[PDB]
This record gives structure tokens, sequence and C-alpha cells, in this order.
């Protein structure tokens, strides 16, 4: 059984884009 | 920087500890060899709670076996996953306790708790610095019940501000499994009242009819007991290995929980538990969940809720989930249940949440409560002794080793008081 | 012929496990670099890493993270080499993807960029002095890889 | 040349910050490792040349959440000794978290913002986030706010506290973490800002029709609260108002200074295209009674000091019609001894939205903060459960064997008693 479990933190505050 | 110990003693002990360090070592991708073969980084960021490094990438359980006899420490050295325990960590004895109580915690305990006491310091100075004890023993048992009693009366002689929690089993009400099953017990709970913190009770009657029904498991083996109370262990040590939304460790169950210093049992539960067949006809959402867990059939101690008023109930989630969902859930119960909680004190529910489901699962939940209905087991119990000792049956072989009339006499007074706390403060 | 979408698929597949050991991955090379002295230059080529393999290093797993990640680079050689067999822009995607690949290549300098934040997980003096390219390699070929496959299709 | 420092306290504390920062950073146009490819001064220092390091301080027990924080995406951008750890947790214990376990770091705390404070000129204050109903967020709050009391003194203090639900509630001893930290901080506080967690929940439903709402929506709103707050320090405007003239114009009595926050408009991007969102309409659905966020009805108490915060492309005369049609609305009633109760301060800045996020991108935005007296009814609630509990004296032996005293918890019960009674004259 593979382990795909990550948590919420890392999938949430993900590196934006930077405006212009 | 949380170190926890885990001490076993007797044969249950032993094997529902087998057990409950298999599950661990899934959990954290560690094979039977004792190398690391996992999938992701997060497993072993906290690897130091239960496991030591050694040499080149090898883990060893920090754990201390006890017994008076090899035949179950050969049993569980020869079976599976028994090439990981430290080969110093084996103490045992040659005589045996034969059911006796006097003779666990008088006669031969004498002579074994300086060898296990060695050891279990030397494992706790290994480290920076504790965090708590763990127990795994029998209430009526023989050698189980007397040593676990002597260790935990030195632990807490030595060690007096760390948290201890003991997870015991106890008398079944149908069909009893020892004669001298009163007299071992009440011994065990008496010291049991004032030397530990908090206590998980666990029936096999209750276990016999969740594999029996739920599973459908036509041949309901100690494998799968043992498998569900490990399951419920690690459900509820989760939360000091893992990140979470909101965390709650042992000590932060043990300040919300227990409002009285006598008032320290508790009996446990778990959820998600459906059939290998009926589960493609059900959604696995937060509200099932809900429903499941405030029943009397998914619990592990063989009492009925409806007879007693739960004053504090704690609840750990495990999965992604919201906390909205679960907040009207928790309020939705509190309120339309009003009956079946004490009005005195508010708020009886309390909430964790974690980020990292059980293996094979999607999210599941651990229910943990500690109402009045052990008041219940407890007069049984004192009933049952009483009828016992009004004609000094069995007696002669508690004499012959050391004990008196007068522990007895204690032990009855002290369960007749705290069952009548249990009553006066409903 | 529309047959190596497979192969990319599981190559990318073990790369998103090997990204989940990234930080197991990083404390192996350390690890190993102290053991091999050598600490004024950072690393440079596949085959140094190869060799810090060899020499004893043990730990166990971080032999199996660096076996891991010379068994991706392995696939992505045979990638780079198949795309040429299954047949200007694509001629000269295809040179960098054997010149990157190529085990005798300086990749110090080599960096990543958005979307691949594989460089914010580092700290300061890592990133600027240390493991800034070897953490950086893998994208940068995979983004080729489907750059070749939309100019070709 | 004005400098703000941010302390964040406990988990809440923690997660809340790091929204706020997250925020700060897209607004500044900072990238998350530190380099920016001349107004940033305040929050941002300089390093050298081309890093830039934020002014805060991450405080926890329990080394969990800073853990993930390090580890995380922004770790090229905290000092690696700016964030601060323990050993063991207070577990909502408050006994625990202000004389056994926090005594041993408190002094290195203090010592980072000494260190902080040196670096600045302009200091301003201070802004501290925590809980009341946590062990670490009552009691290492409490003893460092009256640390920071007794070494300056002078300085303006503010707080973000997050005020237990009435009903949707989490622990179980909060009454009496709650009862302990008001009774200490009443003395040493300025102003409390104050917010709740169903309100939001409510909110957020209600607006943005999201089924399954989180902590990280939560944190992202009161970020935008926070931003909201301190963008008048951060950018220009026609009429900028700072942090020392908060107190004075919200702040009537010496003990009277638990105000609270609303925000508006809040909306989604379905109901943006097919709404016209003016001066007036955001100001007058900002008095609704179910737009603010702490859970009490308006009706049973009368406002006493607003400050109106407008955010973007504002236009005076409409904002004083706005203003003049509130007033002249009978169903709000205002205090006999207050003839002017509005403070008004506009910005030019219009609000920034986070990519991927539940909030529309808008032109306009009021954020609103009352001094109401409704409050009363809430804190007869809590006091009312202090009582319950305490007839029977339950949960007591923890905070006694911890090094306390019942008489802590009688003079706390006198107090609260006081200040209801303080609430109750000062009403009519
Ligand atoms: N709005 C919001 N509230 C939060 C968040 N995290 C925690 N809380 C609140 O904080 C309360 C717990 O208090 P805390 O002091 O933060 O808990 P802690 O930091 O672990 O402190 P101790 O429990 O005493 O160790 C919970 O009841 C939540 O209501 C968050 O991310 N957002
Ligand atoms: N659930 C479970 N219970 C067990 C197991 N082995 C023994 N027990 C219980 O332990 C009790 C017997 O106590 P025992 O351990 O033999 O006494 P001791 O050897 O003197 O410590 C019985 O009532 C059993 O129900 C097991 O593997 N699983
Ligand atoms: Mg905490």
């Amino acid at each position: 059984v593979p382990l795909e479990d990550l948590t919420n933190y890392k999938m949430s505050y993900v590196a934006h884009p930077l405006e212009k | 920087m949380r170190e926890i110990v885990h001490l076993q003693a007797g044969q249950c002990g032993n094997q529902i500890g087998a057990k409950f360090w298999e599950v661990i070592s899934d959990e954290h991708g560690i094979d039977p060899t004792g190398t690391y073969h996992g999938d992701s980084d997060l497993q072993l960021e906290r690897i130091n709670v239960y496991y030591n490094e050694a040499t080149g990438g090898k883990y060893v359980p920090r754990a201390v076996l006890v017994d008076l006899e090899p035949g179950t420490m050969d049993s569980v050295r020869s079976g599976p996953f028994g090439q990981i325990f430290r080969p110093d960590n084996f103490v045992f004895g040659q005589s045996g306790a034969g059911n006796n109580w006097a003779k666990g915690h008088y006669t031969e305990g004498a002579e074994l708790v300086d060898s296990v006491l060695d050891v279990v310091r030397k494992e706790a100075e290994s480290c920076d610095c504790l965090q708590g004890f763990q127990l795994t023993h029998s209430l009526g048992g023989g050698t189980g019940s007397g040593m676990g009693t002597l260790l935990i009366s030195k632990i807490r002689e030595e060690y007096p501000d760390r948290i201890m929690n003991t997870f015991s089993v106890v008398p079944s009400p149908k069909v009893s499994d020892t004669v001298v099953e009163p007299y071992n017990a009440t011994l065990s709970v008496h010291q049991l009242v004032e030397n530990t913190d908090e206590t998980y009770c666990i029936d096999n009657e209750a276990l016999y009819d969740i594999c029996f029904r739920t599973l459908k498991l036509t041949t309901p083996t100690y494998g799968d007991l043992n498998h569900l109370v490990s399951a419920t262990m690690s459900g509820v040590t989760t939360c000091l290995r893992f990140p979470g939304q909101l965390n709650a460790d042992l000590r932060k169950l043990a300040v919300n929980m227990v409002p009285f210093p006598r008032l320290h049992f508790f009996m446990p539960g778990f959820a998600p538990l459906t059939s290998r067949g009926s589960q493609q006809y059900r959604a696995l959402t937060v509200p099932e969940l809900t429903q499941q867990m405030f029943d009397a059939k998914n619990m592990m101690a063989a009492c009925d809720p409806r007879h007693g008023r739960y004053l504090t109930v704690a609840a750990v989630f495990r999965g992604r989930m919201s906390m909205k969902e679960v907040d009207e859930q928790m309020l939705n119960v509190q309120n339309k249940n009003s009956s079946y909680f004490v009005e005195w004190i508010p708020n009886n529910v309390k909430t964790a949440v974690c980020d990292i489901p059980p293996r094979g699962l999607k999210m599941s939940a651990t229910f943990i409560g500690n109402s009045t209905a052990i008041q219940e087991l407890f007069k049984r119990i004192s009933e049952q002794f009483t009828a016992m000792f009004r004609r000094k049956a069995f007696l002669h072989w508690y004499t012959g080793e050391g004990m008196d009339e007068m522990e007895f006499t204690e032990a009855e007074s002290n369960m007749n008081d705290l069952v009548s706390e249990y009553q006066q403060y409903q | 012929m529309n047959e190596v979408k497979e192969s990319l698929r599981s190559v990318e597949q073990k790369y998103k496990i090997f990204q989940q050991q990234q930080f197991t991955f990083i404390g192996a090379l350390e690890h190993c670099r102290e053991n091999a002295h050598d600490k004024i230059r950072p690393i440079s080529s596949i085959g140094q890493v190869q060799s810090y393999m060899e020499h004893h290093c043990s730990n166990s797993t971080d032999r199996r993270i660096l076996l891991m990640f010379l068994d991706i680079c392995s696939e992505l050689s045979k990638l780079c080499q198949h795309f040429e067999a299954l047949h200007p822009v694509t001629n000269n995607l295809l040179e960098k993807c054997k010149t990157l690949v190529s085990q005798s290549n300086d990749l110090s300098s080599l960096r990543a960029k958005y979307p691949h934040d594989v460089v914010n997980h580092l700290s300061c003096d890592e990133a600027r002095n240390h493991y800034g390219g070897v953490v950086s390699l893998i994208p940068i070929i995979l983004d080729l890889m489907k750059e070749w496959v939309a100019h070709s299709e | 040349m004005r400098e703000c420092i941010s302390i964040h306290v406990g988990q809440a504390g923690v997660q809340i910050g790091n929204a706020c920062w997250e925020l700060y950073c897209l607004e500044h146009g900072i990238q998350p490792d530190g380099q920016m490819p001349d107004s940033f001064n305040t929050f941002f220092s300089e390093t050298g040349a081309g890093k830039h390091v934020p002014r805060a301080v991450f405080v926890d027990l329990e080394p969990t959440v800073v853990d993930e924080v390090r580890t995380g995406t922004y770790r090229q951008l905290f000092h690696p000794e700016q964030l601060i750890t323990g050993k063991e947790d207070a577990a909502n214990n408050y006994a625990r978290g202000h004389y056994t376990i926090g005594k041993e770091i408190v002094d290195l705390v203090l010592d980072r913002i000494r260190k902080l404070a040196d670096l600045c000129t302009g200091l301003q204050g201070f802004l501290i986030f925590h809980s009341f109903g946590g062990g670490t967020g009552s009691g290492f709050a409490s003893l460092l706010m009256e640390r920071l009391s007794v070494d300056y003194g002078k300085k303006s203090k503010l707080e973000f506290a997050i005020y237990p639900a009435p009903q949707v509630s989490t622990a179980v001893v909060e009454p009496y973490n709650s009862i302990l930290t008001t009774h200490t901080t009443l003395e040493h506080s300025d102003c409390a800002f104050m917010v709740d967690n169903e309100a939001i929940y409510d909110i957020c439903r209600r607006n943005l029709d999201i089924e399954r709402p989180t902590y990280t929506n939560l944190n992202r709103l009161i970020g935008q609260i926070v931003s909201s707050i301190t963008a008048s320090l951060r950018f220009d405007g026609a009429l900028n108002v700072d942090l020392t003239e908060f107190q004075t114009n919200l702040v009537p009595y010496p003990r009277i200074h638990f105000p609270l926050a609303t925000y508006a408009p809040v909306i989604s991007a379905e109901k943006a295209y097919h709404e016209q969102l003016s001066v007036a309409e955001i100001t007058n659905a900002c008095f609704e009674p179910a737009n603010q966020m702490v859970k009490c009805d308006p009706r049973h108490g009368k406002y006493m000091a607003c400050c109106m915060l407008y955010r973007g492309d504002v236009v005076p005369k409409d904002v004083n019609a706005a203003i003049a049609t509130i007033k002249t609305k009978r169903t709000i009633q205002f205090v006999d001894w207050c003839p002017t109760g509005f403070k008004v301060g506009i910005n030019y800045q219009p609000p920034t939205v986070v990519p991927g996020g539940d909030l529309a991108k808008v032109q306009r935005a009021v954020c609103m903060l009352s001094n109401t007296t409704a409050i009363a009814e809430a804190w007869a609630r809590l006091d009312h459960k202090l009582d319950l509990m305490y007839a029977k004296r339950a949960f007591v032996h923890w905070y006694v064997g911890e090094g306390m005293e019942e008489g802590e918890f009688s003079e706390a019960r006198e107090d609260l008693a006081a200040l209801e009674k303080d609430y109750e004259e000062v009403g009519v």
C-alpha cells in the first residue's frame, strides 16, 4: 500500500507568483 | 524530546505489547529486519519517541519485558518481529506465580525488581529527558498484576513527576477465566487507584462481540483482538508523533478529563468498524464517525452508557477534515442528548485533530470516556469478593506467603469508598 | 511512436517519491561529504556522487536514497538516448538532454524556478553554496522532455 | 521611521502570524526566499545587501508547529534564532504556563525583544497574538505583558485575543484560564481586540457559500483584518491614523478597553459581478447584526466609540453622507454622554487578494472597530460558568499542585464582579 499522505500546511502555503 | 518507555508484564501484556510494536513499526515503515523502509520524511522526524538509533541505520524499540517463566518469552522471540527487541531487555525468573497475588507481589518480586529496575533506569537515563511511562498487564493475573503493581510503586517512588498510563484488562461479567479473579482484581484496583494517573479498562466479551458481528469473522483469534487493542493504543498516542491542526498530548488529555484525583478510570472506543463486504454501501464522512462513536455496541468495555451520566468525553480525529463539521457535530450531540451528561460541568467534550490517517483507511477517530458506569463493575467485584470471603475460600493459599486479613478488609473498604464516591457525584 | 509516455510517467512518479525524501537525501549527501572531506568544492558531477557512494558511508538509508537518485539518472539517460531512436529545435533540445544528463558536466551553478520550489526548502548557506545544483537537475530535464514532446507532436 | 514589533504566542498566534506574514510578503512583493527583485522599513529590515528579514518573534513551548514553520517554505526568511521553542507545553494549565515552565524562557524572549528594539529608532508599540482558552496563550502571554510593562511601560501595547465562543468551545478549563488571564492582564493591557470562531464560521458559510471551512481560511480572514489595521502605517493616504491614537479614541475609561472588530464587504466571485459595491452600501452592510465577528446581539447594548478605516477608492463626500445617514438611523442608539463617536481614516491602497483564495478582488473595503456595552452579557455567562464549576471545586488540584492558591480564584471572581458592575453602571 503506497503512502500518499501530506500535511495540510505544505499543500496550502505554496509559493505564489509575485505580482507586478 | 519527549521519550516514552514501554513496560510489559504477564502473558496478556506480552502478547498485546508484541502486537502493539508490530502496528507501530508498520506505521513508521520499519521492516522486521530493523532497517528503515519508509517513503516520506515525516515518518522519521519523530522516531525518537519509540525507537533508538544504533550503529548504521538500525532502530531498536525501547521496551522492557518482565515475566517469571521463559515460555512466552521464547514464543515471542521465535515469532515474527522478534529480532528487533534488545537481547539485554529480556528479564525472566524460574518459578512462576501460579495465579497467586502473594507469590508475585511478595516472594519472587523481591528478587526480580532489582534487575528490572536496573534495566529500566538504564533506559531512562539513556535519553536526555523523559515524558512518561506505559504498562500493559492484567488485573486478574497472578504474575502480571503483582509484578506491575510492584513496578508502578517503585517508579512512582523514584520518578514522582511523570505521567503513568496503564492499559489493563478487567474480568468479564458473563463468564470468568480464573477462579480467584476477584481477589487479585481487588488488590490490583486498591493499588492502582492511588499509584497511577489514568487507567484504560478493556474487556474480552466486548472484543468477542465486535469481532463476531462487525467483521463477520467466524474464527475470532487473539491476534484480531490484540490488533484492535493496539489500534486503540496508537489512536490514543498518535498526537505526539505527527503534526496536526489542533495538537493534544497525554498530559493535555489528563488535565482536561479527570476532575477529581480518584476519578481516573477511562473506557475507550474506536471507529470506523465496517465489514469487508458491506464497506461498499457506506459513505465515509465525519457525520458517520460521529454517529458511530456514540453507541454502546462500538465500545470495548462491556457497559451500557445509558445506565449512567457522562462526565468528560475526549475524541481524537485523524485525517483531513474541516473543523466546522466537527464543532457542529459535537454541539449537536451534546445538545440533543442532554439527559446523558452532567449539568454542573459545561462543555463535556474535548476535541483534537491530527493529519495522518491510519494505513489502509482515509479518516478515523478514537473515543475515550469517563462515565459513572464503572460503578457497576466495581460493585460486582465487591459483591463477589464479599461472597467468597464470607466463607474464607481459597484464602490459605495467600496467608502461606505473608498476607493477612487486614489487607483484605482494607481493600474491600477502599472499593466501597470508591463506589460510594462515584454514586454520590452523580 | 507514442509509447515512451508510460516510461516518462513512471520516471516522474519515482521522481516525486524521491522529492518527498529530499531532506534525507541532503542529510546523506552532507554525511558522506564530511566523511570524504573535500568540503571546499561543492558538488559538480554525478560521478562524484557515485564515488561518494562507493566510499564507506553506511547508514543504510543513505545508500538507499543515493541508489534511487542514480537510478533516476540512468533512466533519464536512457530516455535521452531513445528519443533520438524514435525520432533544429528538437535537435538542440535533445543535445541539451544529452549534455546535461552526461556524467562529466559542471552543475554547480544550475538552478530552477517557478513552478519548481525545490531550492526554497534549503537553508541559505547550502542553497547558495553547496547543494544548489544537485536538487535542481531532474526538474530541468523533465521540463526539457515535455517541451521536446510538445514540439514533436 | 516608525516601526512595529509583532509577537506570536501559542499555536493560534503562530499560525495567524504565518498567514499574515505571507500576506505581507505578497503585498510588498518580497519573494519567499528573502530577495526582492522604499516603504517596507516598518516591518522588514535589511541584511547587508538584497536580503530582508521580518521583525517578529515566534514563541511556543511545544516544538511541533515551530518546527513545521522552520521546515516549511518560509525558511529563508525568518532569522534562525528568532524562533524559540522548549521541551514541554503548558497543556491547558495556566499555572504551568505562568509559574513553572515559562520562567526559564521569559529571560531569553526578553533578551531577543531587547535586541530587536536596539535595531529600531522609532519604535511605536507591540502587537501580541494569543488565545484566552489556552494554557500557554494565557499564562505566558500574561507574564510577557507584565515584564514588558515593567521594562518599557511608555510604549503602547495592543492584543488580538481569540474570545471563546458561548457554545462552540473546545477545552474544558477555558473559563478558569480566561478568568485568571483577564484578572492578571486587566491592569497591564491597553486595548484588546476581540474575535471569535463561531461568528467567522457563520460569516464564511452565509457569504462565501463554503460548506467545509478551515483554520487556513479563518487565519486568512484574520490576516486581512490585521493588514487593514496596519495599512495606515504601511502606506500613505488622505487621512491616516497611527497606533497611538487608537487607544485615545476607543478607550473612555481605564478598565473599559474591550472593543471588537468587523470587516466588510466579504463575498465571492459569483456575487462579485452581479453587485454594485458603493461606499454607502458597504457602510450600511457593516452595521447589520449578522456581520460582526463576535457572537452577540447588538440591540442588547449601546455603541460608545466607533473607528472607521476606509481602504481603496474612497470619496470623502459620500463617506460623510453615509455617516450622516447611519447617525440618522433610529434602530442604532448611542450613549447620552457621547455626542460625537466617529473616527474616520482613509487610505489609497486597495486590498490585496491572495491567489487561489476564497476572496474576490474588489476596489473598496471597510474595517470597523466598535466599543460597546453588549460584552456585559458575555462576561455574565462566563462568570456564571466559572461559579457553576467552582461550586464543587473541580479541576482545582492541578492548579494547587502547580503553585497556586484558592485566594487567586477568589480575587479573580471579585475582580470580574467589579468589572461587570462597572459596565452596568456606565451603560446607563
Ligand atoms: N482562529 C483560529 N483559532 C485557533 C487556531 N489554532 C488554535 N486556535 C484556538 O486556540 C485554542 C487552543 O489554545 P492554544 O493556546 O492555542 O493551544 P496551545 O498553543 O497548544 O496551548 P496549550 O494547549 O496550553 O499547550 C483552540 O481552542 C482554538 O480555538 C487557528 O489556527 N485559528
Ligand atoms: N485480549 C487478550 N487477553 C488475553 C491474552 N492472553 C491472556 N489474556 C487474558 O489474561 C487473563 C489470564 O491472565 P494471565 O496473564 O494468564 O495471568 P498471569 O500469567 O499470572 O499474568 C485471561 O482472562 C485472558 O482473558 C491475549 O492474547 N489477548
Ligand atoms: Mg500549546
